[PDB]
């Protein structure tokens, strides 16, 4: 056990209250729970919304603000939020220019966000969707639910949040998100499992010379359990997998608000290649020392140089977590000057803040 | 003639509240091995809310009760099972509609329509290692029972017992849908949580129909 | 064991290299190791310097930038840096207006920073000092080394960094730091010990119903081992101790650059009182989930309201750590409008960034 | 007449390199119980650097070697013990200065001046639970040996053996200085790391002086 909580039933109530208290810029709504910029609706801009289980803080509520999300729906711990919460939240933030839903690729997030997208359409709200599936660990979508949405969700929420703020249309926002989704690549490892508040045992156990390789964010085992030897070794295996699993083909559905129906879109990803420019995110999964993330970055820069990739920006820190998990993920998102311009644009959120 | 009454359906759902409370940790452990350890909590939270709303509507038509139940689950269970079990009950309610009791034949159609809903939302095929590996055999049981003009109570007794074997049959499958599909061959050797929930639901229906 | 490291001897080399690579604004010096703003020396401003053992990241290197530190000396893990490193670093950053050394109160930091202050004076460098001793756990300085400098060092480095940037003189900077030191109050608890890279065993063990109460930042046991029961309980004991141990008398030495000698200064602290306004820092000691820190903040706001204290600003996050320690500290720093103005002033560091 | 040569002092410091390497983990464990678990590493890192610089200066005067040693330790040991042991060697060197060998009497003065340096920098009093709880008894041993006109080698043999008991005497003290003073009564029952280092240093001097 041993969590800083009171009664299990009240953990999210207490934590969300603390969030709203700490942040003048954030409004905590009740019955249904969700969170918005205190100054939403903002007229004249595409509204950006996302959501997912509690337990990945700061994703997503730490990203509510100018230049990023207009609101977010926290669900229960590791549990996709329900369609009524996403529906009410989107209604609340609608700025006359459409609402963009960013959805991480999990069966539950997909289905709930889909049910919600349709409710919005049926309410006259212009809306469409971007699906995030950056996690390369699950190599093949043929006989699986598809690749998971993990830390690249943050880089995409920022970039698309910048375009929405710049004044770009729903469509140009959506197309931007979907393009970025197609060239962003992540992988995570765990040295130790998280424990959910209702549990008293960790999600998996592990010997001192073992790691969960190819982990996502909800504490499931990864794609395999393999020996842990060193920082360099670990980072080398991860990086080499970013490259070999870089090729990916699958179908993602997006809402066609004109048709009023789901549009299958078969799309393929290329592996990152010599000459690409990237944003690197070295992401604490919850309980890795910042110092160790810098040690990870040191190695990553070497491997990038060797593979012909130029890191133009980086983030190093705790951006998309799994409660108290000991581990980290690496995300490499391919960019160009226009994407870099959106990166550098102002953002004012609890977790990310610069410019303006 | 042999039928399933509206109050037996109320009784069914009420028993689901009990089972999802009692087996909460068991379902959680199943979803720990090959998932994110939340299924039990999701089902408990959902049916707990259903069973609270139920006494206020115990006297409406079967279609009404089933549709509200599905909508309640949807607003509350979350994750993958919320929309799936919500859809099951919503499609089951439109098969039913303003009934006050149901013949074997209408039960079969109801379960057939429910399951068809979960299959088209989720796309699971037999052997994908999901709740559909229990629904499909259950529907085919109801079909057979209907051909044979069995009583409603023994039909559900046989559907329930088929649900048990179908849930168990999942242990052996490699998952191809859901969170468990991310574990690859590590999902083999473990019973699907959602299929277990369907099993529990069918076991409670057999109980509800005994009288 | 199980750290993301390679050879033990190389951990800091690799981590500091990663820091310099990630940060264009930071220069990594060698032989001796230290870190500076790539644009130091900055002419016309008081230069702010600090330092301490590695293992508290982001403190101090994460605080090198405009509005904050001009440079910092990382030592070995949990080991005060040596006088030659502080001396070279201060020489490197000297802007013609003096150098201010911020020193956390540990026997080692004091002695090494003192040896360094004298070397600087003897080199013609105008210099003086601020000592940080915010940790209220060690109740009484009579028969102890004195209270430890912990997380309040961050709030003071920011505020004094703002004054230095505003153009304030060495003396007005020093006096500002020393005043803030006198009304800032911290306390920490650990639920689980950190492990240093050279160790393979944690710094202390603990049962599931136990906590180390009144911990600092180098992994020593706290002032006592007591039952752990809940978030509310834990936060209540901590807060009640901030108040009852608020009164403090001791002697702190500061360099008189005019005399060219150490000046004892006996100074007393008041407990925080009804009607004071504060900045609250809820600080992860390394491995506590951000979500739990928000749960801590929820409770803290209640206790503040009840005691007559108004929180005007807050920070919630990992600002002054102890490697992979599971715990957190609470810091309350009393403020006024002029101090709030320095809080809101621009800061551009790896760990803290806003305005301008 | 009985004296301690410059090469015996070199030999002493060389043996310190060995002892601080061998007892690194032991000193670390002592500083784990009542500190931050770094002392052993600090002493090892310091004397390791001393002993590397030593062969290049083995032929300079005693004052030169001791002063460089103190300065080397200062630039390298860090934490609380760096400035304290640095000061010990620097003040010891100015007692000595351009000697080529040392009489008992000059040894006593050397250790007396060294310790006076650690006492004024750190302010430790007897019973504070620090390295000063070994230095002070050691100096008083040297004083007594000098009164009694003992040989230099047995003087150091007696100083060493007194250092042992003095280090052990710390187990029982509540710390009043250093990191251990933050633990209150939890520091009782544990041997001071820095006092152990002084003990090791004195044990190596006795060895160095035997011939
Ligand atoms: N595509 C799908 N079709 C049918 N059932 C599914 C599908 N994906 C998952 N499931 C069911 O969902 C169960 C897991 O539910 P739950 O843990 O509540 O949601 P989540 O996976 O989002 O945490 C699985 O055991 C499986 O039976
Ligand atoms: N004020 C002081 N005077 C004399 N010796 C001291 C004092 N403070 C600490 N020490 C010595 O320092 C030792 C701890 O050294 P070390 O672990 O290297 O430094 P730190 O405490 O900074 O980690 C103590 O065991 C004690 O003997
Ligand atoms: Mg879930
Ligand atoms: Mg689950
Ligand atoms: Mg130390
Ligand atoms: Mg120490």
């Amino acid at each position: 056990s041993k969590k800083l909580i009171n009664d299990v039933q009240d953990v999210l109530d207490e934590q969300l209250a603390g969030l709203a208290k700490a942040h003048p810029s954030l409004t905590l709504h009740q019955d249904p729970v969700y969170v918005t910029r205190a100054d939403a609706p903002v007229a004249g801009k595409v509204a950006l919304l996302s959501g997912g289980g509690s337990g990945h803080e700061p994703m997503h509520c730490g990203y509510i603000g100018q230049g990023m999300l207009s609101g977010a729906c926290p669900g229960e711990i590791f549990t996709s939020p329900t369609p009524d919460k996403i529906f009410e939240c989107a209604m609340q933030v609608d700025g006359g220019e459409g609402v963009l839903l960013i959805i991480k690729n999990y069966t539950g997030d997909i289905l709930n966000f889909e049910t919600a997208t349709e409710l919005l359409h049926d309410s006259g709200v212009k809306v469409t969707t971007v699906v995030i599936d950056d996690d390369v660990a699950v190599k093949d979508s043929l006989y699986t639910a598809g690749r998971r949405g993990v830390a690249n969700t943050v880089l995409i929420e920022k970039l698309v949040g910048a375009a929405a703020e710049r004044g770009d249309s729903l469509d140009a926002c959506a197309e931007l998100g979907r393009k970025l989704n197609n060239q962003g690549h992540s992988i995570g490892i765990a040295l130790g499992a998280c424990t959910v508040p209702a549990a008293g045992k960790p999600s998996f156990t592990l010997a001192d010379n073992e790691m969960e390789f190819g982990v996502g964010i909800h504490g499931e085992p990864g794609i395999d359990r393999r020996p842990f030897s060193s920082l360099d070794q670990t980072v080398d295996e991860m990086f080499d997998t970013l490259l070999v699993n870089g090729s990916y083909h699958r179908t993602l559905r997006f809402w066609d608000y004109q048709q009023g129906s789901w549009q299958e879109e078969q799309q393929t990803k290329q592996p990152l290649q010599s000459g690409d420019r990237v944003i690197a995110l070295v992401n604490n999964l919850g309980a890795t020392p910042l110092s160790e993330l810098y040690g990870v970055y040191n190695r990553l820069t070497t491997r990038c140089q060797q593979a012909g990739l130029t890191i133009e920006r980086n983030l190093i820190g705790a951006y998309c977590t799994s409660l108290d998990m000991t581990g980290f993920s690496i995300t490499l998102l391919k960019v160009d000057d226009e994407t870099l311009a959106l990166w550098d644009a102002p953002v004012h959120t609890p977790a990310l803040n610069w410019g303006k | 003639g042999s039928s399933l009454s509206r109050t037996q359906i109320v009784n069914w759902l009420t028993r689901c509240g009990d089972i999802f409370s009692t087996e909460s940790e068991y379902l959680t452990g199943l979803d720990r091995e090959i998932g994110d350890a939340d299924h039990g909590l999701n089902m408990n939270r959902g049916f707990s809310k259903v069973v609270e709303k139920l006494p206020a509507i115990a006297d409406k038509d079967i279609g009404f009760i089933l549709k509200n139940t599905g909508m309640t689950l949807l607003s509350s269970v979350g994750g993958a099972s919320g929309p799936l079990f919500g859809t099951f009950f919503i499609r089951a309610a439109q098969a039913t509609q303003a009934r006050q009791s149901l013949t074997l034949e209408e039960l079969y159609q109801m379960f057939r329509d429910g399951a068809d809903g979960v299959i088209s939302r989720g796309k699971a095929e037999p052997g994908d290692k999901t709740m559909c590996d229990v629904w499909v055999p259950v529907v085919e049981s109801l079909r057979q029972s209907s051909e044979q003009n069995l009583s409603v109570p023994v039909a559900l007794e046989a559907a329930s017992s088929i649900a048990e074997s179908a849930a168990q049959s999942t242990i052996t499958m490699q998952a191809r849908k859901g969170r468990a599909s991310y574990l690859g061959e590590r999902s083999i050797g473990h019973q699907d949580p959602g299929a277990t929930s369907v099993m529990f639901m069918m076991q409670m229906l057999a109980l509800a129909a005994k009288e």
